[PDB]
């Protein structure tokens, strides 16, 4: 029914969880992730706990895996559907990247969000030019929308 | 057919190209004219951002459109 | 009153430019490329009037979009950067002169670059490769098979033969003899296995026939693909070499931009010009050099965010998404740099910033260079947003 790829990089994910991150496959669809990301220390998400759901398409993998955020979100790289905007630079997705790799990913961009358009993302013009009100609203977000919710 | 490539600085370059040409070739041709790896361009048509697999004839690009040359992007 | 009671070195040096473009890049940003305000302005009213409210108050809709606008920050596209700098060093002419030139592939320990530089005012410009193989493949029926419509940088197997279309089109036989041919095509029988990746290290060849035939073909075209030229360009980057008096002297100084990372602006703020310098000209080249040699995607990561990383990012650059998995190429040219023209090249871009946008500090000149923008580019959305 799955190639042994997603068979073997779903049960490494269970029985090797990322630290701070529960990812699990979808008991009506193998690939369907449920997936919370724990808000990193220091962090203006720390003590929040962020619902997202991740989809393995048809390609995959060859192509990227679809991840979106489920839990409001206060971030200059996170867009009001809840897309991320992270992929490699100067260079494209490739089978040697793995979900694991894309979990970390947003982990890390909750630690070090980075720059993004102001048009079109009035979070990245606060971001930018009103940095500590920034991180206030995405705190009281944070305590609003990503505590007690799971 | 020929299409246009304007950057934000108004400077305009000229391309000969085919509709089944993919925007990735239309990449190569602008850093054979201007030395700019691919890599480090975005390509917009009214709006849309040009991706590297679809060809010119997805976007309905023709004769004497003019593409935009993003050379500043963040995210 | 020491002004005419003095005089200074009338002769140029290599560190003097060096100083001065590293000054101005830092103070003035785009500035340093010459363009009026209000051109940018009025360019980047055409791109970003989709983003202006359509009803309302109009005056008002307008100015947060121009208040938000980014026009006047530098580039980061590494490409325009490096163009940038040959056009002050060189000269326009000179820079176009330049970039007819030709790339030279560096050697496996970076010699041929080592015995490129002689002891003058050199520029150097390198266009970095990458390695864009296909990773995917796809059974298909010669009668089905289209190479017009079909997708591009794909393996495509055949009943009879096996090809490879390139990133133009071009369709190329990979050396395979039909009766290997017709074993791979009727092997592979499982659904979701007709069209997949070619590298996949979960395929076991002892499991079954399938796997078997798809473990071959993985083998096949990575024999094949070595020697076929599936190289992009992917980063770009100058690199000023100044005349010194003795060879245990010589430094070097890497000038970049990187995509959606940093400008050349941010580069020199952080003086990773002069942290790299402190390689030294042999050390930084053989780094350049193992860059293109070394097959292990951690130490290709390791190098790459060491010398191409915004300053302080080096250990965290190129990882997770970011690790280098593609084979590197590094190609590089050479020209020199008259210090007098370059100079004076400077000093008239500093006479049109302090000519057009005057200021006491270099930041309120930045400023009004930004405003200069801004007014211009309120006037072209004004008329464009007529037309509801």
């Amino acid at each position: 029914g799955l190639p042994r790829r997603i068979i073997k990089e779903t049960q490494r994910l269970l029985a090797e969880p990322v630290p701070g991150i529960k990812a699990e496959p979808d008991e009506s669809n193998a690939r369907y992730f449920h997936v919370v990301i724990a808000g990193p220390q220091d962090s203006p998400f720390e003590g929040g706990t962020f619902k997202l759901e991740l989809f393995l398409p048809e390609e995959y993998p060859m192509a990227a895996p679809k991840v979106r955020f489920m839990t409001k979100i206060y971030h200059p790289n996170v867009d009001k559907l809840g897309r991320i905007c992270l992929d490699i630079l100067k260079d494209k997705w490739s089978p040697a990247l793995q979900i694991r790799t894309v979990l970390l990913s947003i982990q890390a961009l909750l630690s070090a969000p980075n720059p993004d358009d102001p048009l079109a993302n009035d979070v990245a013009e606060q971001w930018k030019t009103n940095e500590a009100q920034a991180i206030e609203t995405a705190r009281a977000w944070t305590r609003l929308y990503a505590m007690n919710n799971i | 057919m020929q299409i246009f490539v304007k950057t934000l600085t108004g400077k305009t370059i000229t391309l000969e190209v085919e509709p089944s040409d993919t925007i990735e070739n239309v990449k190569a041709k602008i850093q054979d004219k201007e030395g700019i790896p691919p890599d480090q361009q975005r390509l917009i048509f009214a709006g849309k951002q040009l991706e590297d697999g679809r060809t010119l004839s997805d976007y309905n690009i023709q004769k004497e459109s003019t593409l935009h040359l993003v050379l500043r992007l963040r995210g | 009153p020491l002004g005419s009671m003095t005089t200074s070195k009338l002769e140029k040096t290599g560190l003097h430019v060096h100083e001065k473009i590293k000054h101005m890049v830092k103070n003035y940003g785009t500035m340093i490329t010459g363009i009026p305000a209000e051109i940018l302005g009025q360019n980047e009213a055409e791109i970003s009037v989709g983003y202006v409210k359509k009803m309302g108050n109009m005056k008002e809709n307008i100015a947060e979009v121009v208040r938000k606008s980014e026009m006047t920050q530098p580039t980061n596209s590494a490409g325009k950067a490096s163009n940038e700098v040959c056009d002050l060093l060189l000269g326009t002419e000179g820079a176009s002169e330049f970039e007819k030139s030709s790339y030279q592939v560096l050697s496996g320990d970076g010699s041929n670059l080592k015995g490129s530089l002689p002891n003058k005012n050199l520029l150097v410009r390198v266009e970095m490769d990458r390695f864009n193989a296909p990773q995917k493949y796809q059974k298909i029926k010669r009668e089905e098979f289209n190479p017009e419509t079909a997708e591009k940088n794909k393996i495509y197997l055949l009943e009879d033969q096996l090809v490879y279309l390139d990133i133009f089109g071009k369709v190329i036989d990979l050396g395979q003899t039909s009766d290997t041919c017709h074993r791979l095509f009727n092997a592979i029988t499982t659904p979701f296995y007709q069209n997949y990746i070619l590298y996949d290290e979960y395929i076991d060849p002892e499991e079954s026939a399938e796997e078997a035939a798809m473990f071959e073909m993985g083998e096949i075209v990575k024999a094949k693909m070595k020697n076929i030229d599936c190289w992009t360009a992917t980063h770009s980057f100058t690199i000023f070499v100044p005349e010194s008096d003795s060879e245990d002297t010589r430094t070097l100084y890497p000038y970049q931009a990187y995509w959606t990372s940093h400008t050349l602006q941010q580069w020199f703020s952080g003086d990773k010009d002069e942290k790299l310098s402190r390689l030294g000209i042999d050390g930084y080249i053989e780094k350049l050099a193992l860059l293109g040699t070394t097959t292990d995607s951690k130490i290709r990561s390791s190098i790459y965010g060491e010398l191409f990383s915004p300053p302080g990012k080096e250990h965290v650059f190129c990882t997770g998404m970011n690790e280098k998995f593609s084979p590197l190429r590094v190609k590089f040219k050479v020209t020199e740099v008259n210090p007098e023209i370059a100079l004076q090249n400077l000093e008239e871009v500093q006479e049109f910033i302090d000519t057009n946008y005057p200021g006491e500090n270099a930041k309120d000149q930045c400023e009004l260079y930004k405003i200069k923008a801004q007014e211009a580019m309120t006037k072209q959305l004004e008329m464009r947003l007529l037309i509801e």
